[PDB]
Parts: C-alpha cells; structure tokens; sequence
C-alpha cells in the first residue's frame, strides 16, 4: 500500500509552476551544472532502493 | 452507477468466490468487519460497484452463495473475510448432489432454484442500473454443473439484455478426480453455450504447471491455485471501477472479442509472475510484460495456442505507461508472426489502459483470447464420453431421475456441432 | 388602505397557509410574537392591535383538531388570534356529504360570523383568498359550503380560490374522484378564479431545478407561498406598474364559465450552482415558458393561449420586457388564439423576493410570476372524467354517501355540469 | 431438557447513528446543486 | 375527544388485550402503578384516548374484562400489568361455556351480559366523544365466539353510528386445537358480517411460520405471538394518538377500504421484522420497507395473495421520510403488479404518514388489505362444516340448548353467500 501509487493520468494537466518568477538561473549556469544533473539522473535509483 | 452481481455454486465455485472477496476487499480497503480503512480517495468512487451500504456504516457485499450440501459454507462462514456475507444470502439443501447432474437440474435442484432465484430478484431490483451476472462454477460436478446452468437459463429469460459472465473450471484428462466427468461436462456445454454471453475455461492442469514450474514454489494448495484465478478474474473488470486513459467495461470486452454468437469461448492469462527469489534481477517493462503475455505456458488452459490461429485477443494494461509504447508492442508481434494470427480481420488485438495498479506491484496484465486452439479440450472431453457411453456405463442414475439417452445424443451431437464450426474459421481463407 | 381576507379550510389549506404566514412575517419583519423591533405596507395582511403586535387577517377553519393543536402549541401561538382558529370534534374522513351535510352545518355560522367581525374592522376590502384541497373530505365540504354562504352575503366581492386538484397518475385517497367533482359543480359558479396546483408538477420542478429527489411536503408549501408573495405585491410594495385585485378578471376572463388558469414561477435555483448564470430578465421569461415549469400537470402545446398576467418584482427596466416579450411572439411553438392579438398584461415592482432562513431557495434581483388562461386545461377535467366513469359504473363506495342525506342522483347533475364545461372549452377553441 | 430475542428483537440496540433520519430531507448533497454559500460571501444577492 | 374504548372476551382475547395493554403503556410511557413518567410531550399529548385520570393523578385504562371462567381472570390479573385494570370492570360467569356456542350466546351469555353492558353503557356515556369500539376475542372457543358476537349486536343495536373493530383470530386447518370448532365458527361468521364493520384476521400458523422463518426464533410461545399481534393492533391507532403529515382515523379507513357493504373483511401485516443476526446487515429505507409490506409470507394470515387480485390496501407509515418517495414505491409495485391489482378503479392504494416512530425504531409500516384471496379461509371452514354436518355429530349439544337445525342450515347458506359474492369480483371486468 503506497500513497504514490493512486496518482493518475489527466492529473497532468495544468498544475502550478515549480521555478518561481524570480529566482531564474541564468544559461551560463544551466550549461554548466548539466555534470550533476546527468549525474543524479544515473544513480539515484542505486542508492536510494538498491541498497 | 451500472452494478454487477455476484453468485458462486457448488464446491468448487465457493472456494474460488472464497478467495475472490478477499482480493476486492484488500484492494478497496475493507476490513474483515466491513468499515472502511483506505488511505486514497479514488477507493471509494466506485466502491458501489460491488459492495452495498449498511445502516451503521458497514458493507456488505451482494454475493450469493449456493449448495445442495452445508458442508462448504459451514467453512467459508468460519474463515476470515467470512463476516462480510449477509446471513439471509445463504441457501442450502440437506441431500447433495453426488456428481449427479440429473439430480442437481431436474430432481432435486429444480424444487431448491426457486428459493435462491428469489434472492437474485431481490438484488437485482436493488441496483440502480444492472450491468450484468458473474459466476463462479466448476463442470465437472452435479451441483455445479446442475443448477449452474439451471440458473443461467432461468436468469437470461427475465434479463434478456443484461450480460452474463461465467468462469468454468472444466476437466482436464491428465488430472482425473472422477469417473463420471465426461457425462455431465459434456451436458453442461450443451446448454451452455445457448445462453451465456461470456465463458472463461480455466483447467487444474495448467494451473499446476503455472505453479511448479513458473512460481517455482515447493508445495502448493487450493489456497494458492485459487489465488491466481482472484488476480484474472479482478483484472477484468478492473477499469470498470478506476479511472484510465481508455475506459472498457465488460460489454465493451464482447464486443470486439465476439465475431460470431457462438464463438464466446476465451482462455484467460495474468502477467506478470515472478519467483520469490529471482523478482529483483527482472525489470518491469512493457516489452517484458507482453513476451511473458503471449508465452503458451502462462496461459491457464490445457490447449496450446501455438497449435491454432487467433481470432481476437484483448489485453488490459494496469499502472502508467506511455499509449504509444503499449500500441507499438501489439502492432510489432501481430507482424513478426503472421501464421499465427487471422488474417481476414485486419487488426485483431485490443488494447485497453487502466491507471490503478494491483496492489503490491507496479505494472500488470490481464490477458483474454478467442483463439480456435480451445477445440482441442472439446476434442478430447468427447473422446472420453463416446468410449463409456458406447457400453452405457454409469448410465442408469442419469436415466434413473426422469432423463433419457435421447438427451445424451443430442448433447454429444451439439458439442460436436460446436468443434466442427469452430474449426472451419481456422481453414477460411479470403 | 386595502385589504384581504384569508380563509383556510382542510389539512391541505393549512399546512400551506402556515408556510405562506411564514413568509409573509419575513417580509415585513414582524417578529414571530408579534412584535416589531423598529410605511404601512403590513397594512394589507395585518392590522394593528394598538399597541404592539400585529395580528393576521386569517381564520383557520377544519373539523380535525390535529392541525390546529399543532399550531397551537408551536412557537407560532402568540401570533395568532385565540379565538380565529375554530376547531371541530369529528372529522369528514374523505366524505364530501360529512362536510356538507352532517357536520360542516354546525361550524359554518362559527365562522361567518368571525369573517363579519373582520370585515367591519377593514375599511377597503379588496377581496378574499381561500386555500383548499379539492380531494379531501372537509376540504371539498366545508370549502364548497364557505362559497355558497358568502357569495350572498357579501356579493360582488371578488373571490379567489387556491386549490389543490388531484395528481393524474399518483394520488393518496382513493375516492377521491368522487368528492372532487362534486365540488367542482360549487365552485364554477361561486368563485371569481381557480387555481390548478396539483403536487405531480411541484414534485418535478423540486427535482430538476432544486435536485431535490426525496422532498417533503413543507418544500412544496413554500414554493407556493412565494408565488402568493408575488400575486399580492403589487398591492402593498410601490412598482412601476401597478397591479390591483379587481385588475385580473377584466384583463384574465374572456367568458364568465372560463376562469381556470394555471401559473408558473422564476427563476428557482440553490446558492451553489447560482454563480455560474447570469440570472438575465431574457432567459428568466424564457423559463417561464417552458411546459415543464407549469405548476399544474398540463402540457400547453396541446392547446391555444387565451391570455397571459405576468409580473417582474425586482429591478427590471421596462424597455427589457418588451424586448423579451417581443421574441416570444416571433416564436412559433407558443401560438395565441387568433380572436386575441394582444395576450400579455405585465407588471413590474421595485420588491425583490425575500427568502426564509434555511430555506431551499436563494435570494436574487429578479423573478417572474405567471398567471395564464389556456385552452390546454381542458385535458385534466377529462381524466377525471374518465376516473369517475371507471367506478360510477358499477355504484363503487356510494352507500357511504346515500347514508349520509345525500341524494342518488346528485351524481347525475355532478357529472353532466363537467360535461357541459368541456364543450365550452372546444367550442370557444374553434377559429373563425 | 432462547437468548434475549424474545419479541424484543423488533427494537432493540440501535445505536444514535441509526435512528437520525435518512441522510438528507429536501436538500441535495450533491456537490455542485449543495445550498451552502462559501465563507466568503454568507449573503449576496445572486445575479447581474 | 375521539377517544376508543376496549372490551375483551375470551382466553384467546384476554392474552391479546394483556400484551396490548403492556405494549401501549410502553409507548406512552406510564408505569405498572398508573404513574406517568414518560420522556416526551408526545407522550402525553393524547393520552385521552385509551385512559381515564382518576383522583390522585394515576392513569387507569378504558378497558372492560369479560369471561365466563375466572382462571384466566385471575391469571391475568396475578400478571404483569394487571393493576392497571379497575376492579370493577372485571365480570365473569362461575359456570362457563365448555367451548359451547349455544351455552355462551343463549344460556349463560344472556343472563350474564347486563351487568357488562351496564359498564359498557357506563364508559361510553362517560367518554366525552367516542370514536368507535374495538373487540379481541378467537372464533373458535365458545365462549368468546358466542358472548362477543352477542355483545356486538347489542353494542351495534345501542350506537348506531359508531365504528366497531374486532380483532378475531379464525381457526386454521393445519393447527386445530378443537373438534366442534368449525361448528362455532360459522356461527360467529353469520352473525359478524351482519353488524361487525371491521373484522380483522389472524392465524396462528401464520403467526408461527412468521416467527420461524423471518425472526428465526428456536422456540417462540405465546407470549411472542400476542406481541407481534398487538404491535400491528397500535399500528393502526398510532396516526390517530400522533401527529403526522397526512392524519387517517378509523373511519377514513373504513371509506377508503370497503367498497361494498359486505366485503369488509381484512388481513394484516407488520414491518420491519428481522432476526437478531440480520439486524446489523439490514438498511431501513421505504423501498425495503414496501418489499417486505408486499411480501406474502409477512402477511397474518395463510392466504395467499397470488391465490387472489387486491380490491384496496392501506400502508400507514411511522417516522420522517419524505412523501414523494412514498407515493412513487406504491405507483411503481402497482403498475409493476398490475394483473394482481383490480382494474376498475384506479390508484387502489392508500397511504398515510405520521411522524412519530416506535420507540426503538426509526420507521415501520403497517399494512392492511382487502384481497380476493380471503375466500379460501371461508372454503375449508365450510368444507369441514359441511363434512360433519351430513353426519349430525356433535350435534345435540347445540339442539339441547335451545336451537334447531335451520339456524344451521341458514349459517351455512350465509357463508357460501359471502364466498360466492365475494368471489364475483374477483372475476368481475371492466
Ligand atoms: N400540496 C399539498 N397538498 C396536500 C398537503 N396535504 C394534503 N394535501 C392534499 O390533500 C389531499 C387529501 O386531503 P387532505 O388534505 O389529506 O385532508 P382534508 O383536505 O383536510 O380533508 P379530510 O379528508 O376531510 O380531512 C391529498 O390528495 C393531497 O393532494 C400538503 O401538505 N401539500
Ligand atoms: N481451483 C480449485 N478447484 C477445486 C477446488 N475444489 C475442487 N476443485 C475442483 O473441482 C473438481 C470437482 O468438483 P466438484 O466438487 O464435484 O464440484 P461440485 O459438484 O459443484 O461440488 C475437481 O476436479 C477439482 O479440481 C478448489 O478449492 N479450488
Ligand atoms: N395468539 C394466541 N392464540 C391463543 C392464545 N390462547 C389460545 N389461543 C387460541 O385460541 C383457540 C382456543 O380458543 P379458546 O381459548 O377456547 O377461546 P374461549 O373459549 O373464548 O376462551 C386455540 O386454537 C388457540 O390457538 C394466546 O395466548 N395467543
Ligand atoms: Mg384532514
């Protein structure tokens, strides 16, 4: 029984906006923190479940 | 909103209901005494489907539960989830059936139908707007087969529109547990077929071989075989009560498996199936769950469909999934297996997506398939029957009750009508 | 300055009236004492005691005490006058000659003699409105035998009754037929206007409109007080367009036989799905035209339109009536008789409608209140017809009434007087 | 050689959720036809 | 004002009026020592009905006790209750009737009556405005049968305009308790249908199979019975002690349930009845209440309404519910019972609500009809009169006493009369 599991589709659509209006990263900084992001996309099933 | 109503008979017919309930309650979130427990909304939207409210809070489900002996209901009462069932749902006889079909359709059973018909009236009339009847029943027995026919025909005079589901577990040769299973099996099938809209074989065989081999697991029991046909059976009708990207209730189901009124006659699968201890190096794909779908050996029949064409399959995608990846899989194996698929029906697999998942697992399927290949149980049920009934042996307590042999010939020649038409589709050719 | 008389008879003209004298208290803010906290508008309904509390102009009449106690012992009994609710012993028991024969004799003088007592203290008697079921035993007795007394003794004074016929397919009596007709033939020619009211069209305008699938009688009672509301107000709230009492028979009547007319009322919305429609003088006229909406089970395609009284309380403007009126004569569906080119007496009032705490109804700038003549009311005066044959024929529950000092053959005159009403009805239809 | 049902069975227990009357007398529980004016506005005049 | 009084012969009518007494101070709450304690104002409101105040404050019931045999007497007066009773009402004979129609209506019966219709006279002269009488007594001891009808002659013969109700429990074949009790039977039937307004029937196998089918009960007595008997007996005065939204009384119900002056013959019914283990799974609503109302094995009596079509039928109902309901529950069981329902008048149902439960209860329904079906009582009592009339046995103890063999003879021309007259109907067209 997982509360995470009872979300459904046409939920989808519009919902609020994650990125405030205010704090937008520049693209300078989007190119460069793709190293982490690439990195957390990979691993993040192994330590969290895998363990 | 469009209930259906549940009735189980005979012995073997109670344990598979037994088991059923338990699987539905556990999904909804009802406890042994009947008040709700969920944790999500979407529990409870649709909980009328199956479960009518209580004053007091409390659901009792609308299942009806029959028998000619009190021997299997005194154990159901007595078990867990066996609180739930309205006391007033139980009818019984005092003398049995013995394997009898005579017995449980023209003598004893046809003076006990019309207490529990009353019964069906009275939670029919209840519902808002009936869908349909679903039942549970073995073929190869007196009370089961007896009334449970007996009721289907009685049921589809004063419903003539409703649907009607019934899940046969009809004898298989290989597991023989009585000597007079061809007589009253091959009865059944001949009023069978007249009046239900949908039957589901289902075969002890196939069911030891799914769990041996497959579930890999030592010993098992009635317990565990009747656990695999809960899981089919509650796929079915799973999109009935959860929202998804494409709705499909039953009605929609005999539709488009359905090409001709007599071909309704389906063999059921549920993927996936794992072992205990081998579920961690498997990954729950798509891909994945439909090469496990279409193996020969995960169905729950004795007849091979490799040996024959399909004619309509259905499949009922369970979880969240991309629609694009569940079409690309169907269209890409009716392709790379043309001989094995009916080519004068251009696409002849449905798909539909429900967004519930069962509980304790992330993607499943339920898989139904009119495939010619279920000829060949008939095949060999009649074999059996003519070589005993040539010496008329066992005849004379089936002729004894008011019956006569003339029924047994028309019955043997119906089923026989029955294999030879269902074949010839197989040879058609455009 | 102008006044009436209210006169309530049977349970069924009870149990409304005590919802309509709900009603009108709210509007005037006259506490359920009789009291005011902190012009004389009231002036029309209540009269003033000289110090204090107001009191109704109503008298409660019925043979059964178990209306009456009740409302005597609610919190309504400081409003009342003591001695304005007469009160019998025995009841009719769905028996029109009880009521008109054997015990109605007794009470009628205890009550005309009360009227008397209230009319004298009026000083411009307008007219006097009776509420009553015609199915009922004391309802049709007593109500029948009011009429007779009080067209001699005061005459031209305009009469309007407020009755409750029976459903077509559902009903509660099962004699019911009989009595009904038989004060059908008193009050044809004993009362100025009748009302069709019936409960089968109350039950459906609950249920679409309101989606109430299981009401009760007092949600019926109040919305037929709203309707009262609406009829009366031009009388005692300042409008554009006045309309009186005595301006009904002379713009509603073509012939003196042919006074029965239906109504209708909008808009009747809840709170909730309000916010989500305008509420636009257009479309409020536009359902009240809609054959579903009729108060009484008729349908009015089935006939022509005599005439139309329609009035607006709220903040209408008048160039919008003629604007709506104006599409409903361009409309084909609603046809008008061709011996009538113009059909519609319209008023407006500065009064929106009020609403009761609690109540089912919500509060808005606008509504509409119809009273309509139509030929389409021939059909319900034949089903009864038909009903009453169905028994008559074989003399079904008739020794209960020959035993009671009514005559055989009054039944004869009961049913011939409907007979000669229906070719009233399709004699006047008829093109020329 | 009959527990406490002895005739007493036509009323007995009922709890006080048993005996309020039905779910609901001339109103609608229905979400969107409910009578019930949100917080903000407890009495507003309902139209243009 | 529009009070009842309540006279009670016989061993049969004394147990009835005990339980209904017991019952009826329950409901309005005073105690065994004629003390009011009740809870509501309700309870109070109309307790004029069927009490009368005495000096010092105590409640003492309008009830006048009379019997040929003072065992009973006694018995009840030893009971529970039984100091409600003023002892001056209490009148009995020292001799009895020995279950003798002629001993209890012509030898003792005449000699004895004076004193109990002085008191009769005396009640009903003290009572402000009476409504009507009401009489439990059984049609097959004699005493009762002989001294009951003798006194509703002379009560009908005294107040002519009055309502008379007689709660009578007819003889039943399967259980028979007397030899000579058809005999008395259609002697008190002669006399009844003559002056009697109301009758109402009861049979103690009815009561029976009631008591073990739908109660479930292992071994029900007397005292159950006299319950059940007595709650439908208040069913029919509870619109008339409450206040309700549609109010009926007695003669109300007399006009719109006789259509003919001699077919006033009626059987009853009580719901909701449920067993101690169905109690909690049962949801009390107007369309359950109405199936278990229309149901015929909750009827009183052992006829069976499918045997017959339905002149009129009442249904008072107690509690809040709304109207609507109601009224579309009795348009859709009699359009959906049609051919069981007489066609030549229309909307042959009444329905009345009050507003005010049984203490214990939120709702229940009482049922009372008038159906062809009642003839068939008549047509055994008759068959078993005429089988032991050819024969003359048993008979010269009622010729000893008076009578001759064509009182007889016109008795039984009477009741094939009202069989055959009442059977007309049921055929009649329109
Ligand atoms: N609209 C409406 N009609 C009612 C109401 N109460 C009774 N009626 C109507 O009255 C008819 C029966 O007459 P009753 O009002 O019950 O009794 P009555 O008018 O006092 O006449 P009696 O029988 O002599 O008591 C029914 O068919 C109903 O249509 C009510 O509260 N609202
Ligand atoms: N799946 C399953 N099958 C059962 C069970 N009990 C009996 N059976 C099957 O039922 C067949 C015998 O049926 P039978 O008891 O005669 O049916 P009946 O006449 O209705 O009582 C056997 O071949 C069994 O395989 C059970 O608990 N589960
Ligand atoms: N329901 C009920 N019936 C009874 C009771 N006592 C006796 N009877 C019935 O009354 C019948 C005999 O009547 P009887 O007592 O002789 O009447 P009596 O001569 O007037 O006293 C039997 O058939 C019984 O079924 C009782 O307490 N309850
Ligand atoms: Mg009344």
């Amino acid at each position: 029984g997982c509360k995470a599991m009872y979300q459904t589709t046409n939920n989808d659509y519009g919902q609020p906006f994650l990125q405030d209006n205010k704090t937008v990263p520049t693209y300078n900084e989007l190119v460069e923190a793709q190293t982490e992001v690439t990195r957390a996309e990979k691993q993040l099933k192994n330590k969290t479940v895998a363990t | 909103m469009r209930e259906i109503v549940h009735i189980q008979g005979g012995q073997c017919g109670n344990q598979i209901g037994a088991k059923f309930w338990e699987v539905i309650s556990d999904e909804h979130g009802i406890d042994p005494t009947g008040t709700y427990h969920g944790d999500s909304d979407l529990q409870l939207e649709r909980i009328n489907v199956y479960y009518n409210e209580a004053t007091g809070g409390r659901y009792v489900p609308r299942a009806i539960l029959m028998d000619l002996e009190p021997g299997t209901m005194d154990s159901v009462r007595a078990g867990p989830f066996g609180q739930l069932f309205r006391p007033d749902n139980f009818v019984f006889g005092q003398t049995g059936a013995g394997n009898n079909w005579a017995k449980g359709h023209y003598t004893e059973g046809a003076e006990l139908i019309d207490s529990v018909l009353d019964v069906v009236r009275k939670e029919a009339e209840g519902c808002d707007c009936l869908q349909g009847f679903q039942i549970t029943h073995s073929l190869g027995g007196g009370t089961g087969s007896g009334m449970g026919t007996l009721l289907i025909s009685k049921v589809r005079e004063e419903y003539p529109d409703r649907i009607m589901e019934t899940f046969s577990v009809v004898p298989s040769p290989k597991v023989s547990d009585t000597v007079v299973e061809p007589y009253n099996a091959t009865l059944s099938v001949h009023q069978l077929v007249e009046n239900a809209d949908e039957c589901m074989v289902i075969d002890n065989e196939a069911l030891y071989d799914i769990c041996f081999r497959t579930l890999k697991l030592t010993t098992p029991t009635y317990g565990d075989l009747n656990h695999l046909v809960s899981a089919a059976m509650s796929g079915v009708t799973c999109c009935l009560r959860f929202p998804g990207q494409l709705n499909s209730d039953l009605r929609k189901l005999a539709v488009n498996l359905i090409p001709f009124p007599r071909l309704h006659f389906f063999m059921i699968g549920f993927a996936p199936l794992t072992s205990r201890g081998s579920q961690q190096y498997r990954a729950l794909t798509v891909p994945e769950l439909t090469q496990q779908m279409f193996d020969a050996k995960n169905m729950m029949c004795a007849a091979d469909p490799r040996h024959g064409r399909y004619l309509t399959a259905s499949a009922l995608f369970r979880g969240r999934m991309s629609t694009k990846e569940v079409d690309e899989q169907m269209l890409n194996v009716q392709n790379k297996n043309s001989s094995y698929f009916v080519e004068w029906i251009p696409n002849n697999i449905k798909s539909s997506i429900c967004d519930i998942p069962p509980k304790g697992l992330k993607m499943a399927v339920t898989f139904v398939g009119n495939s010619t290949a279920i000829q060949e149980m008939f095949k060999r049920v009649a074999e059996q029957f003519t070589a005993m009934f040539r010496r008329k042996a066992f005849l004379h307590w089936y002729t004894g009750e008011g019956m006569d042999e003339m029924e047994f010939t028309e019955a043997e020649s119906n089923m026989n009508d029955l294999v030879s038409e269902y074949q010839q589709y197989q040879d058609a050719t455009a | 300055m102008r006044e009436v008389i209210s006169i309530h008879v049977g349970q069924g003209g009870i149990q409304v009236g005590n919802a309509c004298w709900e009603l009108f208290c709210l509007e005037h803010g006259i506490q359920p004492d009789g009291q005011m906290p902190s012009d004389d508008a009231f002036n029309t309904f209540f009269s003033e005691t000289g110090a204090g509390k107001h009191v109704p102009r109503a008298v409660f009449l019925d043979l059964e005490p178990t209306v009456i106690d009740e409302v005597r012992t609610g919190t309504y009994r400081q409003l009342f006058h003591p001695e304005q609710l007469i009160s019998g012993k025995e009841d009719a028991a769905n028996n029109f000659a009880r009521g008109h024969y054997t015990i109605g004799k007794e009470i009628v003088d205890l009550c005309l003699d009360r009227i008397r007592k209230l009319a004298d203290n009026c000083t411009g008697l307008q007219g006097f409105l009776v509420f009553n079921s015609v199915g009922g035993g004391t309802g049709s007795g007593l109500g029948s035998l009011l009429l007779e007394r009080l067209s001699v003794d005061y005459g031209k004074k305009s009469k309007l009754g407020f009755t409750i016929y029976p459903s077509p397919q559902v009903s509660t009596a099962v004699v019911e037929p009989y009595n009904s007709i038989l004060s059908t033939h008193s009050l044809l020619e004993h009362t100025d206007v009748a009302v069709m009211l019936d409960n089968e069209a109350i039950y459906d305008i609950c249920r679409r409109n309101l989606d109430i699938e299981r009401p009760t009688y007092t949600n019926l009672n109040r919305l037929i007080a709203q309707v009262i509301s609406s009829l009366t107000a031009s009388l005692r709230f300042d409008g554009a367009l006045n309309v009186d009492i005595t301006e009904f028979q002379t713009n509603l009547v073509p012939y003196p036989r042919i006074h029965f007319m239906l109504s209708s009322y909008a808009p009747i919305i809840s709170a909730e799905k309000a916010y989500h429609e305008q509420l636009s003088v257009a479309e409020i006229t536009n359902s009240a035209f809609e054959p579903a909406n009729m108060m009484a089970k008729c349908d009015p395609r089935h006939g022509k339109y005599m005439a139309c009284s329609m009035m607006y309380r709220g903040d209408v403007v008048p160039k919008d009536v003629n604007a709506s009126i104006a599409t409903i004569k361009t409309k084909r569906t609603i046809q008008f008789v061709d011996w009538c080119p113009t059909g519609f007496k319209v008023g407006i009032n500065y009064q929106p409608p009020t609403v009761v705490p609690g109540g089912d109804l919500a509060k808005v700038m606008r509504a509409v209140c119809m009273i309509s003549n139509s030929t389409a009311i021939a059909e319900v005066f034949s089903r009864l017809d038909h009903k009453f044959d169905l028994m008559y024929a074989k003399r079904a529950f008739v020794h209960w009434y020959v035993g009671e000092g009514m005559e055989e053959g009054e039944f004869s005159e009961a049913r011939e007087d409907l007979a000669a009403l229906e070719k009233d009805y399709e004699e006047v239809g008829i093109e020329t | 050689a009959d527990e406490w049902n002895a005739g007493k069975c036509i009323s007995g227990e009922a709890t006080l959720k048993e005996v309020q009357t039905d779910k609901d007398l001339g109103k609608t529980n229905r979400f969107g036809f409910r009578n019930i004016t949100k917080d903000g506005d407890e009495n507003r005049v309902f139209g243009v």
